Order: structure tokens, then C-alpha cells, then sequence
């Protein structure tokens, strides 16, 4: 997952988490505007190993952390499917749940037989039980750090998003929290690209000087 | 190259696909190297790559680096411009003092004659007649110093008796600026010829790297003196711009009307060929 | 609304040339000015006069004639660059 | 930036016609589409590509050739309307 | 200054608070301006700033640029306050023929002695004894041509009687490759000394522009022919890979075991200082 | 208007443009959390000149400038209602609009009667004409400097919002652009408060030290 | 790009080049059979960061290096497009080629006008010139190392292949050649997985003991 | 068959003039040198054969005019 712009000499590769610091406010604002307008502008080009350019629908752009909606129909559906798989991996728990919903089905069936009208039904499944429970992620009481962590957790659930990009999101988190975010990103394998005006101390990042020189920086 | 590119703005320069790449935050522009003759950096905020410097050395393009005051600081000199340089060094060591003093005397005669032509175009009969008398009185070894007297009477007649070459005024500053630019172009031409620039054709005691290029650039000084005389009332910035207009303007060579760079290149070629052939023909440049 | 209008048609036949002269005279009578050959423009007061002018232009278009119409702002009209068919000193920086 | 381009030139001489064909082929190779004769347009990505295109068009302009360049918005470029064609005596028949 | 700063890696250079900032991907180093003496750029990926170039003009430090081949191409020439190397070139123009013949004869004697010693290490006593006899028979002006006679014996001993330098083969191309690398190193050292490489120690042939460095690198030539003899069966690519390890390998100088760069540097410095001082001591290198 | 939290000794007043710098990352992130949770959490308070607490509906919190849509259902509703009020203030113009709408309805009604299929219609209204025309604020923004200006225009247009708050939005704009934004805020009289992790040089701002003490700057 | 089988405790990630050494011949042959039959068998599961299982059409399996055909219609077509892009990046060369093609078209057009029949044509393009030249990769005289290198070069040209896998291909290459293959794979960013019965000395690899224990090995 | 006889006819007409065919061979040699240089610049090995006049005619698409307004034409 390499990104390239006219200011760079060679296309830079983005693997796992990547912290890109732009020391020039003009090039930073122009790059962010090229991130929002990316479908319209040909200056910023992001391509994969196949050299194929990714569509703006495949690109995931995030600026406001707490304003973004983490709960979507696809995210909640795939999450319910993941929970159903977790319950399916354990035979004993699945057997017990089958017994409980089974007994409930017996009761409701008796109540239906007591009625004068002829009533038919099918089944009460686990996905219907989860949908009836209303399982969803809670962003209401979550701190910004837990919000970005939940975004990194649900990025695997998003199928269409090729790369996640954060705009000036590293100013809220402490150095240790940034270390946790990067260390978790290395395990999640997702491609995250952070854009900050000022460099963060203690983490590996790519620095773009006002001279338009891109250099790797350990601190 | 036909084109003099001057960069006074902060930006980054790269070399891509035989093309000079000017990259800035506001805009980016690509200029081919074959069209570019001279590259001038007028500010200290410009960035460049050593690969572009190597491509400029292979393209034989003069690179000039100025100071924060915009005055030229240091220019790039390639070690080997052509393979004929190593063979020309033996000829330069084999040169004779009679050929050096003869060619230098003829060049000084061309410079004084050009000054008399400038004063004649300026309609000064006594001054151009006196400078012409010094031209007819020029001799080998220069015992009478008629060249320095011609310069003193030239500047003292043009700018007034109270004027002097040792003054710090913007007139002498623009004169040294034009002499530095023409000295840079002539020095680059001498680098193209391959002969040693530090060896002069007049005084073997004076040791300077610009001596030879100055001796070759002596006849062209009045061209700078004209624009300096016309723009002397204007500010030093406008005088510098008018000095930059000399590269765009064309001058009439004895053969035909040519650009300044072509006249300097062909003139230096005829001078080197005349030095190696021991004065076969002396190129003469007139205003 | 600045109305830019391009006009063309095969001119070979005499009837086609006469129709071209008639259409050009009609464009001049309607307030359009010819910047160059086939290039014209007119300043329409509002969208109403623009629509009526579009209908009139469709009615007055000669046989085989072709008209291109574009809506342009004053800032875009002042930016119009007409080139009718090599610099020694190139300056990148302040132009002095 | 939507670039509207008009192109005209005297076509009488054979060299002029050859130059017109060469310039038209150059316009087609650069991405310009001909809506009608002398009428062309091309979508430029930004202002830099527009300036470079202006310089290239000035360099490729044939002798006596005349080019009119106008900037129009993409939405205004879609607003382009192409019309392709009061008499007392109407004659349907031989025109006498 | 004293320390000679050379940049062989990709990096950027800046100037802040009278401090040169060198930035590489691994680490950042800041060097005081007064400590630096000569600055050389080995590769084409180095990035520099014109402000640092102006500070170097005020500091008089010599700036050397190199191409992808590592051969020095251009150097920075200031208009005023020139470096002392330009004053040192005049002594190179003043080099006497007796000193040049003495240093050349000593170099040929060192190369032939290294060839005979290498043949002794290869356990050929007749060929090494013959080359040693030619070494003891070498004389000034080279009437015997014992070097060209020792050549055929050395190559015929190494690669066989059928092998020759004129034939086109991966062995000859490998020898020209190793001689190209050694010519790049010795040429870079001569450029560091400031002496013009066009002036050679051999008075017969001025054709090559590298003649000085090509004459200085002769005593180290057999070290390449050893690896070329061991790897002769391998393809030219593998021979290039083996010859690329000579920079990492350490060799025994007369004083102490050192890297090839420092050995060539000390040898070149002793050669230049001996030529300017007219033969105080001749650096001797033995395998 | 004034804002008050447990960290400050006394509530600080926010008038026209205001720049607030928080030198503690924990207090900054917790402060933004208190901004988004302001309805849920009672820690952060805002007291106007009337010394009355304001609901979160009256507080306008904008973090991403480019990601904030200028066109919304409520904004278009208030704009269409405003244009309808302006057209209702002039009886003659609205009468002419009713006449033209009557003519168009007569033409379309005649064409409907010409058809063989029965057609039923109701009427055409000025609101349906505005919504049919698609009246909306200009969506063209070249840079974030212009987008923030449009946000200030729509904020000054909205009467219900008593305060506009930007979180780390000053890092995109240059110092000169910050001066133009402050001058435009002083000319528009609107109340704008900025939250930055680090201090900005050259402009007047309130610096909150890690010691929790608040000090004025420039 | 993580691969997982029943023998592994956790799914192992494959990034750039990866050397997997199976010390047990039974598990190695069974794993290779599961690689050829992968669509039929559910034991071996390869999934990306999205956890989506890749189809066998997306998987590229290679055993015989010299027997594989590197020249295909899609590979040659995309290669010709790449050459056309390389010629398009240089304005001067494209201008010269356009001039020559213009001359040839003038000659052929004159010959067409000389004929009695009315003849029409269109153009001679650069892609048609390359197709007429017959540009293709030469595997005839290529050594096995150059063949695998050309396969790593054309893997970027293949759009549908998600991951390239080699079966016992490291036995022919010398240690230095393996170092060149890995170092080139790090630059190409492609995902390559090698399967060898015996461990290779000097390169980082994952070793599977006869005890079925997977351990990282530096040498 | 019609395009085969037409292309063969044009090839015969070009073969009747040695100088014109020589110039065509020179231009084809230049284009082959340029494309060959671009192929050598690429990192992947490339093998080519040659370019022929028949492949140039077929690449140009020489054919009889397909424009017919009416059945009379
Ligand atoms: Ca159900
Ligand atoms: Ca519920
Ligand atoms: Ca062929
Ligand atoms: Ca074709």
C-alpha cells in the first residue's frame, strides 16, 4: 500500500501503522484537501502492490474521532455473525443455548395451541436472539483512546475500506497510548496512516521538512 | 542551451528523465536540460540534488551560487569537460611569451578601441580621440600603462571627475557584478576549452584563477558600461535586471548578428586556436 | 450570465455561405460580438433572456449549422486566453 | 477546469490545410474532443495542467492560426448547449 | 580545519547556528564548521542546501562532487578567498622531470616486486625469479621495457600461457573493472590532494586524463589479479561481487593493518608531499 | 459567554474569537470528551451573560472542518422558510408568482386533458418551487480557510447556536490566515472558541499550564 | 496474508518472502496435496487481513520453475501497456516516434493514392507497433534463478493472483541467490511463501519440527 | 482474401521502388532501435523479432472504403 504525491521523490510504502508528519502548513492543508477531494484530484495517488489505484470508496478517511459513527448496518451485521461464530466454536455452550431456546419454543408452542386460530411458526435462531438483544458498540461513555481503539477493531469488519487514514488524531493521545495504538496495529495487520503537523517524540515516523525533504526519523 | 534560468525563490530541484524538475508548494514546472545554458541560484533557500549536479556537469551547464545579498558566491567548475583538455595542457605549458604578450596586446587594443567606439557613439570627440591616441600608443609589456589610463579616463569621463573605481557606490557594485557574470561565462568557456584558467597571458607574476578569463573578457566590458551608464539613476535592483537583459539582447559580430553566449564561445575558440597556432588570426569584436 | 457561442457549418456551397452571412448578421443584431472567427459572446441579463436567446438561436440556426453554447462568469471571461500563431531568460521567482 | 477552445485559420492554401489537419490531430492527441468544426473542449485537472496546456497550445499553433481559450466550470461545461439547424412568403418547392 | 568529511550514504545537509547538520536514516550528526577541512560527496543521492554552500564559501572548505561511478566530476570554485589547493597546483605544474622519473621508477619497481612476490606466494619460483630479475634490472627512461616484459610473465603465470590482455574475456573485463575501482579510489585521493590528474607521472603518454592516478594505483594492482585468479572460473557477475568485497577487506600496510581507503590516502599524501618537496621519501607498499 | 470546569479557578469569558491552549494531553482529551458528552456529563459548564446554563443543542461543536456538511435538512428548512418569508413580505411579487404558477398549471392541465388517461392534480406551491429549484448554500470550497469562513457564515446565520467551538482546527491555517480568521470573527461578532494542544506564536491566546494555572499570552 | 492449518497453534502471517520448512515428510506431502486440492479441502485455510478466505483462483501455486509458462495473453498485454507508459513518460522520445510513424504513414498513404481502388485507413499506434514487434519475455536461454526472478517480476503484472507459493524451489538456488531473491521480494512487496523439506542456513525461516512445533529460526 | 490481395498489391508496389523501400527499412530500423533501447531500460528481459512492411500495412488497417450512402454507390 504505497502513497505518492508530487512533493515526494519516490512513492512511500505504508505498512501497519505509519506516522507521516508534514512540517509545512501549506503542504499539509493541501494534502488533506487532496485527501477529501481525492476522487476529483489526480495529484495524490494511492496504489497497492498491483499498482492499481484504489477508489475513494475503498479509502477510509477519518478526522473527527468522536463524531464518526462506528455503528452501521454492515458493521453490526458482521459483528453479530462473528458472535454467532464464537458461540458456534464451543459445542457445549451451543448445546445449552439450543436447550434453552428449545424450551422457550415449547412454551410458546403450547400457548399457540391453546388459541382458537390455527397458527404456524418456524424457529428461534441465535442470530435472531442476538438481533433481539440489540448487541452494539458503545461509543457514548468511551474516551477518545478507546474510540480510536474500537475503530481499529472494527476496521477488520469493514470489507470495502482498503486503508484507514487519520487526520491530526495523534495530538489527543499520550506517548504510551500511541505506543499501544501502534503495537496493536502491528497485530491487527491493518494499514493506518496518520497525518500530523508536528512530529511525535519517541515513535518511528516519516518527516517532511519545509525544504520538502522526506526523511525517516526514529524518534 | 539557449536559456538562462534564474531561481530567486525557495524550492526543491530534482533531475527526472533528462528534465530539470522545479518542485514548490504553489506550483511545479519541468524544463528540459538541452535548452538550458546557464543556471543561476540567487537565494540561499534553494535545495538541489547531487544527481542533478552530476547531470549538469555532464550537460556542461554553468551553475552559479549566490549569497543572501544575491551577489554571486561560488560557481561549479567541472574537472574534465572534454578529453582534449589533457592534451591542451601540454600546449599551454608549451606556449611562448611572445604569443601571450602579442595576443594580450591585441586584446587590450580591441578593448581600448571598443572604449573609443563607445565614446564616439556618445559623441565625445576629445575623450574618444584621447583614448584612440592611447590605443595607437599601446606597446608590448605595457610600460606606459595606457590601459589603466584609458580606464581611468573612461570612468572619469563617463561618471564624472569625482567618480572612482575604488568607491563603494552602487555604480561600482553593478560594474563588479557584471564583471563577475561575464567573468563566470568566460571562465566557463575557458573550462570548455580545457586550458588552465589560472595562467594569464599578460603578467606571469600575478597568480589568479580568473586572470585568463579576465584577459578574454576585457573587450566586452564597455557593453556593461553602456547599460550601467544609462541605468545609473535607477535603483540597483532595476540595474541588475537591465544587466540580466544583456543575455536576451543580441550583438553584431563581424560575421553576423549573434547572441552574447555564441560570441563568447566562438571568440574563446578563435583565441585558443590562435594561441595553439601562434597567432594565425585574431578575433576582433566591435560594438 | 456570460454566453460564449461557437458557430460552424460547411461553407463550400454558395447557399451555405449566404446562410453563414445571414446567421452572423443575426448574431450581430442580437448583441453578440465576434472575438475571432467562429468565436462570439454576449452578456445576458438573467436566466430568462438566456433561455429566450437559446430558443431564438435554435430557431435561427442555418441548415447543417452547428452552435456550441457555454455559460461563463466574468472572472472566467477575463481569464480567456487567445493564442494566435521561446524565451531567452527564464525567471522562477519574483518577476522584478 | 473546463477548457473551451475555438480554432480558425485561412484554409485556402494546401500548406494551410495540412497545418490545420496537423493541429487538429495534435488537439485530439492531447485529449480534446471536437463538438463541432472549430469547436473543441478538454477537461484540465488543475491550474498547473491548464498553464502547461496553454504553453503547449501556443507552441503548436500553426502560422496564421488563431485560437480562443475560455475557462468554464465543469457544471457549466455540462451546461453547454449545442443547437444544430420571420418570413412573409414561405416557398416549399423550387426556390426560383 | 582538520577532519575530512566524506559522505558515502544517502543523507541531507543543513546549516544551523554555525553547525553543520548531517542527517542520515540511521542517525543524525552535528559537526562544527571550524573542525571540517575538505568536504567530499561520494554518491548522487546526497542532498545539500545552498545556504550551507554559502557558509562553506565563507569557511573556504573545498566541496567535491562525484558521479555514480564515484569519479570526481566538479568542484566548487569561489570568486574570492580561494582555497590553498589552487595555490598547491602551481607546484604540480613545477614538478621536475627527475622527480617524476624517480617516483615513476619507484612505482614500477613496487608493482613488479608485488607481482614477483605474488608469484612466489603462488609457488612459481621460475616466473617469480624472472620477474624479480626484471625488477632488479629496471632502469630510468625504461630502455629495457622490463615492465611490459614482466606483464606477459605475470598474466601467463596466473591465467595460463593462452591468456592475454588483448583478448576479450570475462577475465580481462574483470581486470578492467578492478582497475576502474582502484582508479576511482586513487583518483578521488588525488582530487582530495587538489593536484590536476591530467598531468601524469609518465612522460610518454598524455592520452589518458587519469594518468596521475593511473600511475599511482599501479603498486596495488596485483591484489586485484589475485582475486581474479581465484575466481577466474566464475561468471563476470560473480567476479564483480568478489571484487566488491575488497573495500570491506583489510590489508597490511607497512606500518599497521589498515583499510584500503586509509592506505591509499596515506600513499597519495606521501606521493604529493614528496613531489612538492622533491623526493623526501617515497611511499613503499608491499603485498 | 463564559466556560467553567473543575480545573479552572474562575470561569473565563469567551468574547468574539478566543484561542484556548491546553498543555496537558489528558486534560485536553478529557476536555474534548466533556465537549462531546456535555449532555451526559455535568462537569463542564457554560454560563452566558445572563448566567444561565445552555443546552447542548445551542452549542455548536465542529472538529473536522472539511467533513462538516453545510447543507442539512434543518439548514435547508430554515433557508427555504426564510426565502418564503421574504417572498411573503412583498404582496405584488407573490401575486405575480401566483399568476405565473396559474398559467403553468393551466398549460399542464390542458396537456393532461389532452391525454386519454384520467389525471388528478392538486396544486403547486412556492415551497415546492424552491425545493424543485434546489436552493442551498454554496458547496464550493477551495481550501479549509474558505470552508471555515462558510462555517462562520452559517454559524452567524443560525440564531439558535450561541457558541461555535473548534477542536485542533488551527493547525491547518497559517499564522496570517489565523489573523484573517480572528479579524473576520471580530467583524462578525460571533463567539468562537478554539482548543489547541500546543501554543501558537504571534497571536493572543490563553495558555493552560500542566500545573492547571491559566495565564494570558500576547 | 495469514495461512493456517490444523498442525499450527496460531495462524502464521506471510509478509514479503517467507521460508516455511517442514521437517516431517508426511506433513509436508499432506500440506502440498492440500495446496493443490485447496479448493476441495477445508483443512488449509488462507485468509487476508479482512479474514476473507481467498479462492484457489486467487492463489498462485508453482512447483516446476522451468515448466511454468511465463508468457500469457494478459501478461504480454499488460507488459505492452507498461512499455507504452514508459514511452509516454518521455516527451522527446514520444515526439520522435510520432515523427517517424508520420513519415511511414505518409509513404503508405502515397502508395494507397497510387492505387486505382479507393482505400481508407486510420492510424499506426505505439501499441500496434509493439504488437507488430512481438515483444515477449525469453525463458528459453534463462537459468532457473533468472526464471524465478522473472516470475517475481511478472507477479506484479498478474492481477488475479493474491499470493505466490513455491514448492521446494530453494534447493536449486545458492545461499547468495536466495539472499537476492528475498532482498528483491522486500522491494517488490509481493507475498511469496516457500515450502522446503530441509532448512536453509543463513536465512530467517519458520521451522516445523517432527514434534509439530513451529519456531522462528534466524539461520 | 480481398485484404490479402490488396496488402500483397501494396507490398508489390512498394517493392517496385528500391529507394522508397530502403527509406522504410531505415525508419523501421530507427523505431526498432528506440523501442529496443526502451526495452533494455526495463528491468525485465525482453525478446523481439523484427517489424515487416506487411505488419505495418496490417497495423495501419489498409482496406477499401466502407462508406456507402445508397445502394447506387
Ligand atoms: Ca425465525
Ligand atoms: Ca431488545
Ligand atoms: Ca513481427
Ligand atoms: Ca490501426
Amino acid at each position: 500500500m504505497k502513497i505518492n504525491f508530487s512533493l515526494l521523490d519516490e512513492p512511500m510504502e505504508v505498512n501497519l501503522g505509519t506516522v507521516l508528519v508534514i512540517e509545512d502548513v501549506s503542504v499539509f492543508a493541501q494534502l488533506v484537501k487532496e485527501f477529501y477531494q481525492y476522487d476529483e484530484q489526480s495529484n495524490l495517488t494511492i496504489f497497492d502492490s498491483k499498482i492499481r489505484s484504489i477508489r475513494s470508496s475503498e479509502l477510509l478517511l477519518i478526522t473527527d474521532i468522536l463524531g464518526y459513527d462506528i455503528n452501521t448496518s454492515q458493521v453490526l451485521k458482521l459483528l453479530h455473525t462473528d458472535i454467532v461464530s464464537q458461540l458456534n466454536d464451543k459445542p457445549e455452550v451451543r448445546s445449552e443455548i439450543d436447550s434453552l431456546v428449545s424450551l422457550i419454543t415449547d412454551i410458546i408452542m403450547a400457548e399457540c395451541i391453546e388459541n382458537e386460530l390455527d397458527i404456524e411458526y418456524d424457529e428461534i435462531t441465535l442470530l435472531e436472539l442476538i438481533k433481539a438483544l440489540g448487541v452494539r458498540i458503545e461509543t457514548k461513555s468511551c474516551t477518545v483512546f478507546e474510540k480510536i481503539f474500537e475503530i481499529l477493531q472494527i476496521f477488520k469488519y469493514l470489507v470495502k475500506k482498503r486503508i484507514l487514514v487519520f487526520v491530526n488524531s495523534l495530538s489527543y493521545f499520550s506517548k504510551d497510548e500511541i505506543y499501544q495504538i501502534l503495537e496493536y496495529t502491528k497485530l491487527s495487520q491493518a494499514d493506518v496512516l496518520f497525518l500530523e503537523p508536528r512530529q511525535i517524540e519517541g515513535i518511528q515516523q516519516f518527516i517532511l521538512d519545509k525544504d520538502y525533504i522526506l526523511m525517516p526519523y526514529n524518534n | 542551451g539557449w536559456r538562462t534560468v534564474v531561481v530567486n525563490i525557495h524550492s526543491k530541484l530534482s533531475y527526472k528523465n533528462n528534465h530539470l524538475i522545479f518542485r514548490n508548494s504553489y506550483k511545479t514546472e519541468m524544463i528540459h536540460l538541452s535548452e538550458i545554458d546557464i543556471l543561476l541560484l540567487e537565494t540561499t533557500d534553494i535545495v538541489l540534488t547531487t544527481m542533478l549536479v552530476k547531470r549538469l556537469v555532464d550537460e556542461n551547464i554553468l551553475v552559479i551560487f549566490c549569497d543572501d545579498k544575491r551577489l554571486p558566491t561560488a560557481f561549479l567548475t567541472p574537472y574534465y569537460a572534454r578529453h582534449d583538455s589533457s592534451l591542451q595542457i601540454a600546449r599551454q605549458i608549451a606556449w611562448k611569451e611572445n604569443v601571450k604578450c602579442e595576443v594580450w596586446t591585441a586584446i587590450i587594443a580591441q578593448k581600448i578601441l571598443n572604449q573609443s567606439y563607445y565614446l564616439g557613439e556618445c559623441s565625445f570627440f576629445e575623450k574618444s580621440q584621447s583614448i584612440m591616441e592611447l590605443y595607437h600608443g599601446l606597446e608590448r609589456f605595457d610600460p606606459s600603462n595606457r590601459e589603466g589610463h584609458s580606464a581611468r579616463i573612461y570612468f572619469n569621463t563617463l561618471f564624472g571627475n569625482d567618480f572612482t573605481r575604488e568607491s563603494d557606490n552602487d555604480i561600482n557594485a553593478a560594474l563588479d557584478y557584471g564583471y563577475t557574470l561575464l567573468l563566470s561565462m568566460f571562465a566557463r568557456e575557458v573550462v570548455v576549452c580545457g586550458c588552465m584558467t589560472q595562467i594569464g597571458l599578460k603578467h606571469a607574476n600575478q597568480f589568479n584563477q580568473f586572470n585568463l578569463a579576465s584577459d578574454i573578457m576585457e573587450p566586452f566590458r564597455p557593453i556593461i558600461d553602456r547599460i550601467v551608464y544609462q541605468n545609473r539613476h535607477n535603483n540597483f535592483v532595476k540595474i541588475k535586471k537591465e544587466l540580466f537583459s544583456i543575455f536576451s539582447e543580441t550583438y553584431l559580430y563581424n560575421g553576423k548578428e549573434m547572441y552574447l553566449s555564441n560570441i563568447v564561445s566562438d571568440y574563446t575558440k578563435k583565441v585558443i586556436k590562435a594561441l595553439n597556432q601562434l597567432g594565425e588570426e585574431i578575433p576582433e569584436f566591435r560594438i | 450570465m456570460r454566453m460564449i457561442l461557437m458557430f460552424d457549418m460547411p461553407t463550400d456551397t454558395a447557399e451555405e455561405r449566404k446562410a453563414y452571412r445571414k446567421f452572423r448578421k443575426f448574431l450581430l443584431s442580437e448583441g453578440f460580438i465576434m472575438h475571432q472567427f467562429s468565436v462570439y459572446s454576449k452578456l445576458l441579463l438573467n436566466h430568462t433572456a438566456n433561455t429566450a436567446m437559446v430558443g431564438r438561436l435554435k430557431a435561427n440556426n442555418p441548415k447543417k449549422g452547428n452552435i456550441t453554447i457555454l455559460t461563463v462568469t466574468e472572472k472566467q471571461f477575463a481569464r480567456m486566453i487567445y493564442l494566435y500563431g521561446e524565451e531567452r531568460l527564464v525567471f522562477l521567482g519574483d518577476n522584478y
